[PDB]
RNA sequence: AGGACCGAACCGACUAAUGUUGAAAAAUUAGCGGAUGACUUGUGGCUGGGGGUGAAAGGCCAAUCAAACCGGGAGAUAGCU
RNA sequence: ACACAGGUGGUCAGGUAGAGAAUACCAAGGCGCUUGAGAGAACUCGGGUGAAGGAACUAGGCAAAAUGGUGCCGUAACUUC
RNA sequence: AAUUCCUUGUCGGGUAAGUUCCGACCUGCACGAAUGGCGUAAUGAUGGCCAGGCUGUCUCCACCCGAGACUCAGUGAAAU
RNA sequence: CGAUGUCGGCUCAUCACAUCCUGGGGCUGAAGUAGGUCCCAAGGGUAUGGCUGUUCGCCAUUUAAAGUGGUACGCGAGCUGGGUUUAGAACGUCGUGAGACAGUUCGGUCCCUAUCUGCCGUGGGCGCUGGAGAACUGAGGGGGGCUGCUCCUAGUACGAGAGGACCGGAGUGGACGCAUCACUGGUGUUCGGGUUGUCAUGCCAAUGGCACUGCCCGGUAGCUAAAUGCGGAAGAGAUAAGUGCUGAAAGCAUCUAAGCACGAAACUUGCCCCGAGAUGAGUUCUCCCUGACCCUUUAAGGGUCCUGAAGGAACGUUGAAGACGACGACGUUGAUAGGCCGGGUGUGUAAGCGCAGCGAUGCGUUGAGCUAACCGGUACUAAUGAACCGUGAGGCUUAACCU
């Protein structure tokens, strides 16, 4: 194997730029409250999409 | 001249009172309704576009419905274009089914390649394999070298590569036609054809006798 | 698949006399050999019958005259002149694969005793 | 399946009992044998007055196989063991005077009608 | 590849797979609530949902049944005594899944199992 | 009666897959030779580098062998990279 | 080297099967491992089941497999007895 | 021949074909009686050759239950 | 000499040629069977066993040929390790002796996590200077080319006898590339049964696990040859060699000079196949977006509030599509999948009961009970609605159109 000095940041960043594809979707408002929630995931009130999921 | 699109629905043996069982493929056509004829100043060529499946209106978009606007949209499962002769034909009021071959005994098949995951070599091109007794370190399923040792240069194209199956034509150049029934959309070709129950399958006039 | 079973409703036959593996069926057959179409007989026990519909083989083997003498009568195809279900077996291992390892009195099937 | 060194039974009388295959006798990159097919043979078990010598190399024709014949439709037909008939190396035809079993009707189809012209019934 | 296999894998051997659900079905009947990962939550239902219809369907050897698979004799302290016909009268859909996903600082597909009718 | 003899542990490391900046300074796996003996093993001790100890292999002698470890003579000596 | 897949003297020897500390299922008693959720591709590795041939493979039946238990019946040449 | 370079020594047997095996000959470049002679029972991780058993090494390989490879979260090297 | 791992084979190809078979012909001490030899020529093709490391050579039986060379004496980050060439043992010859010996025999542990180039599949980005969507054209460049046996021409010409034809035609098999699970077999720890030991089962029954699926029988769905099939064609065009016609140099003669027609596995099409990063980055069909204000040594940009079309995108419910991404179905304007109902199958007739037996254990209810993948009905269960991404008719040239 061989690698000369260090990989150039111009090529290393060009290999990082597809590594996770992280995007902003601003989140959606909950269907029972005035605050935003994570897609298909439970809220802090123990609710999801108009119904109760867990006790408080 | 033109082809027909018609899925395989299964395999069976059709039988005769003459004492032969005759293996066949079973096809059921739902007809191809024609969406564009290409003629008059169409970039130097003549053709016909058929469409085979059906697509639901809440899935069809405004520019997709625009591709079929010479007769109207039904779409689904593919387009299929065939080369056409001169004759000044209309696109509307046309449709093709099994009567395209109701007096033809010999047919050409193009089944398209099927899913086989990785496919690799042994399940792909029938390459040779070696037993696990003594030595042979990590060399049991090798391609006999794809290229050659140094002196003759770069990798030659005589040996095929390992990889996924799809998009290849997979032709069968000549099959016998056993039954056609126009008002049942029924077609029975002799023996087995490439692809499976979800595959779309085309048949064309034979260029060999 | 049901789409080719809808076609099998134009290929199979349902009307058959009741018989199972290890029974004798004493069929009359031609084998389609010789100009004078001479009617012949078949002897042996049923080794396969049902349940593949159209593809149920209906296989009979002589078993008392050495190797061979085994034929496939296809259940539905018109190739038999008469069929006579005579001797009844008693089967709990109905594949009859022990007939490939036994000869004579040990290859002869239980007498269906009551 | 019948190949190099395979031992066959003799279906004809007083020449030999057991004989060995050395060629399937059909050209290059060849395999197997069937009914009415020629094979190159060696005598391995001889008869005290028999007219073919022990260790001598001759020809035969195959008449029974355990792998059987698949040419018919539906029925696959198999035969008793692996058996052949000895051929004359200077005057053509079989050399035996008696041949065992009823045999297949396919033995007429090229050169071997003498086999079914004797005591066999099919 | 997977040219016909539709059975759920869980890591580890198949007798561990079957034994884990043989235990956790006892936990489900004992506490009447269970939260766990989606592959576990869905495969837990197998061979025990057909016991709800075994309250209504004409049968033979009714007490050798519900004991040739799962093989538990503490589930019958409640099954066919305080649980059966009042869910067979609905024909399917006896249990909830409430899939919400994740754990604390960790991604695993969490589901929260309970009956389709549960007093609060 | 017996260096009889099968078979584990117990003593070995012969067969093949494996490892050889390893689970390891030689053992992970299944077989294999010996298995109350010219056997093995816990404790204590004896024999010491031109000196030991070997059914004695140019084997072994605390990571070191046709000759162990240490500091000193020592910055031996090098018609040479 | 390590909160090590190793090594370490002695005593106990439970139920059933078995000749048995071979070997398996259970007691007294101990444990489910001081990183998890998975995905269901080759390739690699541990392991299984096989029609009809048959040593034809290879340096070589290596490796693998049928074999394998003892009750009675039976057992050649050779011999330092 | 643990010995013969010069040769696959030869005749008989073994196979269709035997530079290898067994038997016989002397047709030994330099064999031979303590740098020992002739041969055998027992013993063997046994050289070689004949025949059989049985077999996925081979005809011809096919399918299968797991563990890495593969994905994410945690910790995290080297020859070069 | 600061390394290039040296034999041959196994395995697998390419190029060169004075061509072994194949395609086209000639000459003969070419009847025929053939054998021999020279061109036109390197596309398709070009031994199985026994002894041998074989380099060679010998032997048994075959063939469409048993043609010739190049390639680090072709292929060690492929396979083999008999040979080369170490370390152990011993014998023979040479020496007084350590030692020597392509002397002889049996032989002898061998590394690794492809960083870089190339290649398949596929994401992310660049690209056509507005965006989006569904499809096709295919410039051009490759693949694939080879045969026996049988019947007929014909046992006819030729030939004591035996033997035996070329020009053509058809049937069918092998070799070789692919295809498919219908049929035929193997497999199948998601399904039923038998069975040794033991545990669970309160006890016994009849029942479920564990011991390598404990062992042994059967096996649906899938997968695959030992199973079953399709295919490498003929013509067409233009040519070399060669066959020639007419005709000079050479009053003749001449296939060549002018004139001019044929003609091969070669050339090019035809068959098969890829291809627009074809930066020569194409065209086929179509959808949609048409506001003000402030400022400047400005035709170039900044500053403010506005912008939502066409169409994409994350998570669901999922799929014999799949390493992750990609890809098919479905997403209430709903059957995408589980559950339920039914159809479908496999196993082998149980439990209990009654009859027969002292009993093991049968027989009648009973093809009993238990039971995988096929695929119709049934919203019972489960697919969150808003939201998020995406922008304002796009510089120049020009035929034409509207005004």
């Amino acid at each position: 194997a061989v690698q000369q000095n260090k990989p150039t940041r111009s090529k290393r960043g060009m290999r990082r730029s597809h590594d996770a594809l992280t995007a902003v979707t601003s989140l959606s408002v909950d269907k029972t409250s005035g605050e935003k929630h994570l897609r298909h995931h439970i809220t802090a009130d123990g609710y999801y999409r108009g119904r109760k999921v867990i006790a408080k | 001249m033109i082809g027909l699109v018609g899925k395989k629905v299964g395999m069976t043996r059709i039988f005769t009172e003459d004492g032969v069982s005759i293996p066949v493929t079973v096809i059921e056509v739902e007809a191809n309704r024609v969406t564009q004829v290409k003629d008059l100043a169409n970039d130097g060529y003549r053709a016909i576009q058929v469409t085979t499946g059906a697509k639901k209106a809440n899935r069809v978009t405004k520019p997709e419905a625009g591709h079929f606007a010479k007769a109207g949209v039904e779409a689904g499962r593919g387009l299929w274009e065939f080369r056409l002769a001169e004759g000044e034909e209309f696109t509307v009021g046309q449709s093709i089914s099994v009567e395209l071959f109701a007096d033809v005994k010999k047919v050409d098949v193009t089944g398209t390649s099927k899913g086989k995951g990785f496919a690799g070599t042994v399940k792909r091109w029938n390459f040779r394999t070696q037993d696990a007794t003594h030595g042979n370190s990590l060399s049991h399923r090798v391609p006999g070298s794809i290229g050659q040792n140094q002196t003759p240069g770069k990798v030659f194209k005589g040996k095929k590569m390992a990889g996924q199956m799809g998009n290849e034509r997979v032709t069968v150049q000549s099959l016998d036609v056993v039954r056609v029934d126009a008002e049942r959309n029924l077609l029975l070709v002799k023996g087995a054809v490439p692809g499976a129950t979800g595959s779309d399958l085309i048949v064309k006039p034979a260029v060999k006798a | 698949s049901n789409i080719i079973k809808q076609l099998e409703q134009e290929q199979m036959k349902q009307d058959v006399p009741s018989f199972r593996p290890g029974d004798t069926v004493e069929v009359k057959v031609w084998v389609v050999e010789g100009s004078k179409k001479r009617l012949q007989a078949f002897e042996g026990v049923v080794i396969a019958i049902r349940n593949r519909g159209l593809h149920s083989a209906f296989t009979v083997r002589k078993i008392s005259n050495g190797e061979g003498v085994e034929r496939v009568f296809q259940t539905h195809s018109p190739v038999v002149d008469s069929i006579s279900v005579k001797r009844r077996g008693a089967v709990r291992k109905a594949k009859l694969y022990y007939l490939r390892e036994r000869t004579g009195k040990a290859a002869r099937i239980k007498e269906r005793l009551n | 399946m019948i190949q190099e060194q395979t031992m066959l039974n003799v279906a004809d009388n007083s020449g030999a009992r057991r004989v060995m295959c050395i060629k399937v006798l059909g050209g290059s990159h060849r395999r197997y044998a069937g009914v009415g097919d020629i094979i190159k043979i060696t005598i391995k078990e001889a008869i005290p007055r028999g007219k073919v010598k022990k260790g001598d190399v001759l020809k035969a024709v195959v008449v029974r196989t355990k792998k059987g014949v698949r040419r018919p439709d539906g029925s696959v037909i198999r035969f008793d063991g692996n058996a052949c008939v000895l051929l004359n190396n200077n005057s053509e035809q079989p050399i035996g005077t008696r041949i065992f079993g009823p045999v297949t009707r396919e033995l007429r189809s090229e050169k071997f009608m003498k086999i079914i012209s004797l005591a066999p019934e099919v | 590849m997977r040219h016909r296999k539709s059975g759920r894998q869980l890591n580890r051997n198949s007798s561990h797979r079957q034994a884990m659900f043989r235990n956790m079905a006892g936990s489900l009947v004992r506490h009447e609530i269970i939260k766990t990962t989606l592959p576990k939550a869905k495969e837990l239902r197998r061979v025990v949902e057909p016991l709800i219809t075994l309250a209504k369907t004409d049968s033979v050897a009714n007490r050798r049944l519900a004991f040739a698979r799962t093989r538990d004799n503490e589930i019958v302290a409640k099954l066919f005594n305080e649980l059966g016909p009042r869910f067979a009268s609905r024909a399917g859909g006896y249990t909830r899944i409430l899939k919400c996903g994740f754990r604390a600082g960790d991604n695993a597909p969490m589901a929260y199992i309970e009956l389709v009718d549960r007093s609060e």
